[PDB]
């Protein structure tokens, strides 16, 4: 679980 | 076209809930995770919590984590924020923010409108209004200043205005304080004729809608 | 705040001004990218500068952003009215468990009118007040710029700090500052004084305005 991982769909 | 469109900020006591919502259009909603954040007046901007486009993470400032709830629904367009347990310190104007990623970090491209979380143990009170009575030395030149002192009301807003509308030239109401009692206060003066304090009456109207209350306040000379 | 930015910065309409944002070794020092925010006031925030140096469509070729080390800076070019507003960096700090973490923010003022000295009145607690047992003494500050002041109570020349009140000075029609401060005091308190003192600090110079229960 990382929270700067990219949240989007693209 | 893009809009982010928030709702279900109020005053609410300390140890309620509230949920708030952010009705987003202009974009495919489900492609973007969405952030809260939120600022306490006068201070800066704190990041509150995240949701991911699927839903698979959400993550939260250790500050809220425990009480607050992140949660969207892809059906309507919307992103809701669940505060549980409520404290003072959570007072503040709540934004919704869409995700943006560049290379190593994130960022919020658009923004919502804020909705304004006023958490306070504060009852509904109508103010106390007491007259500034101007000077018997004529002081300020040929001009005096009077006003309403507008003590301890809850909550915001009060408006002011004098002799009903017809006195608007010279009027100056501050905004209020918020005292440690948690009840506001406020001034409004007026700079008026020296000339006219014997022959005008000076009357503030003082409406207080949330307590159904309003005040005319007759502000005489003294001597 | 993560991030250190100046409280406040200034400058006259047509000059450069730089707003900087001092990081560590686990957030902008790391690489972690750095963003900018605009939040006019009364408004929400706006994206400004993202991934460090790249600027939306939306905004004008006057605002850059650079970063070298465990620092990034915000420069405004060709400065105007309309650019004063709170600015905010953000990053993420590999040391924290949040998204984001942000600047403290950065007031950006511009001096785009005249130097104005505060107008001050000073109204004693009013007969009623006190035959209902209370006493409030009413300092208002208004007509002053820029909008920065320091309101001091006095009680037989000596500083009161306890039950005082002031507001964060509020832009007018005019476009100067309007403040309000506010000493409660016991009937005791104000009868037990020869005088009481608001002392209105503007850029190094002071009003006083007293008041007598006489």
């Amino acid at each position: 679980a990382n929270p700067n991982a990219n949240p989007n769909a693209n | 076209q893009v809009q982010l469109v928030e709702s279900g900020g109020g005053v609410v006591p300390p140890g309620r809930s509230l949920r708030l919502s952010c009705a987003t259009s202009g974009f495919t909603f489900s492609s973007y995770g969405m952030h809260w954040v939120r600022q306490a007046p006068g201070k800066g901007l704190e990041w509150v919590a995240i949701i991911w486009y699927d839903g698979s993470n959400k993550f939260y400032a250790a500050s809220v984590k425990g009480r607050f709830t992140i949660s969207r629904d892809n059906s309507k367009n919307t992103l809701y924020l669940q505060m549980n347990s409520l404290r003072v310190e959570d007072t503040a104007v709540y934004y919704c923010a869409r995700a943006a990623y560049y290379d190593t970090s994130g960022y919020g491209d658009y923004w919502g409108q804020g909705t304004l979380v006023t958490v306070s143990s504060a009852s509904t009170k109508g103010p106390s209004v007491f007259p500034l009575a101007p000077s018997s030395k004529s002081t300020s030149g040929g001009t005096a200043a009077l006003g309403c002192l507008v003590k301890d009301y809850f909550p915001e807003p009060v408006t002011v205005s004098w002799n009903s509308g017809a006195l608007t030239s010279g009027v100056h109401t501050f905004p209020a304080v918020l005292q440690s009692s948690g009840l506001y206060s406020l001034s409004s003066v007026v700079t008026v004729p020296s000339s006219s304090l014997g022959t005008q009456t000076y009357i503030c109207n003082v409406n207080h809608k949330p307590s159904n209350t309003k005040v005319d306040k007759k502000v005489e000379p003294k001597s | 705040s993560v991030l250190t930015q100046p409280p406040s910065v200034s400058g006259a309409p047509g000059q450069t001004v730089t707003i900087s944002c001092t990081g560590g070794s686990s957030n902008i020092g790391a690489g972690y990218d750095v963003h900018w925010y605009q939040q006019l006031p009364g408004t929400a925030p706006k994206l400004l500068i993202y991934g460090n140096i790249n600027r939306p469509s939306g905004v004008p070729d006057r605002f850059s952003g650079s970063k070298s080390g465990t620092s990034a800076s915000l420069a405004i070019t060709g400065l105007q009215a309309e650019d004063e507003a709170d600015y905010y960096c953000q990053s993420y700090d590999s040391s924290l468990s949040g998204s984001w973490v942000f600047g403290g923010g950065t007031k950006l003022t511009v001096l785009g009118q005249p130097k104005a000295a505060p107008s001050v009145t000073l109204f004693p607690p009013s007969s009623e007040e006190l035959q209902a047992n209370k006493a409030t003494l009413v300092c208002l500050v208004s007509d002053f710029y820029p909008g920065a002041v320091t309101v001091a109570w006095k009680a037989d020349g000596s500083p009161v700090k306890v039950g005082v009140e002031t507001t964060k000075p509020s832009k007018q029609s005019n476009n100067k500052y309007a403040a309000s401060s506010y000493l409660s005091l016991t009937p005791e308190q104000w009868k037990s004084h020869r005088s009481y003192s608001c002392r209105v600090t503007h850029e190094g110079s002071t009003v006083e305005k007293t008041v007598a229960p006489a």
